[PDB]
């Protein structure tokens, strides 16, 4: 463990590491309480990126895992948030030397500063590449990439004007079966 | 453990693809897996600044036996302003 | 790999006039017409007939590049013509024209067995 | 392989002729000149893109598959 | 908005943390909402300096 | 799934099994075209 | 009266004839709208379902697109980009079939 790791004490405490030693690491929990412990209490750390949790500020603005924050009362300490608990939000400031610059504050008292197109044959139906056999590489949102068999360009063209037909020949379906029915190409 | 971006749906189930099939960009063209003691891609990606319709495919056996795999690709080239006559 | 497309050529794109009238500062009474996705084909006859009209001082087409399908035809007239009219009177009388001109070789082929 | 559909320079139909061509060149024995002015070649792109094609489809054909 | 597929748009965009995101690979590139102070990498437009050279 | 070179004949051979001709001893063992559906344009 | 046309000669795919009292620009206008602006029906798309032959499909293709079309009833088909269809309905396109095999 290293310092600024999250570590799970029990089922329901996260506590974050100040001073990470050998055998023995210093961690302050979500309650603000800094206490000093052994390798053996920690069941496992949490992975940051890994950990998809969110919160929401005084002012309503989502906040993730490294978004700077300043803190609306009290010294208004602006620091990167390294995780979010349930009740409680750890941040490290860099201009805060006093528990390596972590602190655990409430979210409330701060302010922030599957597609089914993709890998089918289509058929372009309104533009100047209309009739043209196609294969769907990536969607962008809105908007899908798609190589023409017969030029060598990939060209972006809106899924919903696309007709998709099954693996091997089959018969044409607009983009309101896959995404009403579950993603199944047509019968040949 | 490694996967890279080719897409590997043009793939059949022998793991070559079919002649008439579109492939663009980094599209794998071979597909194999070599065992490591489960097992880890070595399939052969197409050329990224290459592509076109896959003409024939080819599969025999090496001096050795070993499976061998030869997959020729052909495109139409039309002339450009670029291109040098 | 990235070739312009062809239909563009001759097909208006998404929000795109096929005419932009601009004034001109150059010279007094003087305006430039871009036309989109047009070839010298017709910027050569509207300001061919542009010329042949008195009233009409200046009528100038430029293709700006082979690329665009595109031209600008900078028309200048005397005081009190507005150079809209005086286009359109060109276009009316190339209209006439051509349709005479198709009169006479329906007639023509006609008259002849062959 | 086979001769072209339409003459580069000008567009004109070549295709239909190329058999007439051979006949003429073979069955009558004519020059490749007289031959080209009967089938009705005027400008000399259409009389170049006739006479300097080569049959490669017959060679390619020769083998079996 | 337009994206890195479109020519007039971009394909990263550095926050202020430095960390860089790539447009294609986001399907939310329209609700990101720029903020002073970062970076997009644009795709070079009209009337941009650029050194052209011969390599002899 | 596959053809001869020489026989030009159907194999529809699996895993795990001889890549050679059943008719003749040639092994060449060609693959026939997809049977994806497949568009071109004259352009 | 305006431009008369004074035919020499014509065939069946030949005519030759005289323009007079015609400008150099519109006689090249006409010239540009005959060879470039005039409405022709040839094939566009070529779906290959089974093809063997030593050519290449895009090959054969393109020899395909070269071939002429009956196009005197042109006016009458409208382009494809503009009626609302789903894919080459018999409205804006015309469908053939090519099977052939040897022997
Ligand atoms: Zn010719
Ligand atoms: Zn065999
Ligand atoms: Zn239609």
């Amino acid at each position: 463990y290293a310092l600024h790791d999250i570590v799970e004490l029990s089922a329901k405490n996260v506590a974050c590491i100040i001073q990470a030693g050998h055998d023995i690491f210093k961690v302050i929990d979500e309650t603000g309480k800094v206490s000093t412990i052994t390798k053996g209490s920690i069941l496992s750390k949490i992975n940051t990126a890994r950990a998809r949790v969110s919160s929401v500020d005084a002012n309503g603005n989502e906040i993730k895992i490294g978004d700077t924050i300043v803190e609306k009362v009290g010294s208004r300490r602006e620091g990167q948030v390294l995780y979010i608990q349930t009740q409680q939000i750890f941040v490290v400031s860099k201009k805060i030397v006093e528990n390596a610059g972590v602190f655990v504050v409430n979210p409330s008292n701060v302010e922030a500063v599957r597609e089914v197109a993709l890998g089918k044959t289509v058929r372009i139906r309104s533009a100047g590449y209309k009739g043209q056999l196609g294969i769907v590489k990536d969607v962008n949102g809105d908007k899908a990439t798609v190589e023409l068999h017969s030029k060598n360009k990939h060209i972006t063209i809106d899924k919903h004007k696309l007709t998709y037909y099954n693996r091997e020949g089959g018969e044409g379906i607009t983009y309101d079966e896959l995404v009403n029915r579950r993603g199944r190409v047509p019968q040949a | 453990l490694r996967m890279k971006h080719g897409t590997y749906d043009k793939l059949d189930d022998d793991g070559l693809i079919a002649p008439g099939v579109r492939v663009s960009g980094e599209d794998v063209i071979i597909g194999k897996t070599t065992p490591i003691s489960s097992k880890r891609d070595a399939s052969t990606p197409l050329r990224s600044t290459e592509n076109g319709i896959v003409d024939q495919v080819l599969v025999t056996t090496n001096q050795d036996g070993l499976k061998f795999v030869k997959v020729r690709v052909r495109t139409t080239k039309i002339p450009q302003i670029g291109d040098k006559f | 790999m990235n070739a312009p497309d062809r239909f563009e050529l001759f097909l208006l794109g998404e929000g795109e006039s096929k005419l932009k009238i601009d004034p001109d500062t150059k010279a007094p009474n003087a305006v430039v017409i871009t036309f989109e996705k047009e070839d010298h084909t017709l910027g050569n006859l509207i300001r061919a007939e542009l010329l042949n009209d008195r009233k009409v001082l200046f009528a100038a087409y430029k293709v700006e590049h082979p690329f665009f399908a595109r031209f600008k035809l900078r028309i200048q007239t005397t005081e009190g013509y507005d150079p809209k009219d005086a286009l359109k009177n060109a276009c009316n009388s190339i209209i006439n024209k051509l349709g005479a001109l198709k009169t006479n070789f329906e007639t023509e082929w006609n008259l002849q067995t062959l | 392989m086979i001769v072209p559909v339409r003459c580069f320079s000008c567009g004109k139909v070549v295709g239909d002729k190329w058999e007439s061509y051979l006949n003429l060149l073979q069955e009558d024995e004519l020059d490749e000149g007289t031959a080209l002015s009967r089938l009705g070649l005027k400008r000399y792109c259409c009389r170049r893109m006739i006479l300097t094609h080569v049959d490669l489809i017959e060679k390619f054909l020769r083998y079996n598959p | 908005r337009n994206g890195p597929n479109e020519h007039p748009g971009a394909k990263y965009v550095i926050r202020d943390s430095g960390d860089r995101i790539d447009l294609r690979y986001s399907k939310r590139a329209g609700d990101i909402q720029l903020q002073y102070g970062w970076k997009v990498e644009r795709h070079i437009m009209d009337n941009d300096p650029v050194l052209f050279n011969r390599q002899p | 799934k596959y053809i001869c070179a020489e026989c030009s004949s159907k194999l529809s051979l699996s895993r795990t099994d001889a890549v050679r001709c059943k008719d003749c001893g040639h092994r060449i063992l060609l693959k026939a075209r997809t049977k994806r559906l497949v568009q071109f344009e004259a352009r | 009266e305006g431009p008369q046309v004074k035919i020499r000669e014509a065939s069946k795919d030949n005519v030759d004839f005289i323009l007079s009292n015609v400008d150099l620009a519109m006689a090249n206008s006409l010239r540009r709208v005959m060879i470039a602006e005039i409405p022709t029906l040839a094939i566009d798309s070529v779906e290959v379902e089974t093809n063997t032959t030593v050519l290449a499909d895009e090959f054969i293709a393109h020899r395909l697109g070269l071939i002429p079309l009956q196009s005197m009833d042109i006016e009458q088909l409208e382009y494809s980009r503009d009626c609302f269809c789903e894919d080459h309905c018999d409205k804006c396109s015309v469908v053939l079939t090519l099977q052939a095999f040897g022997e």
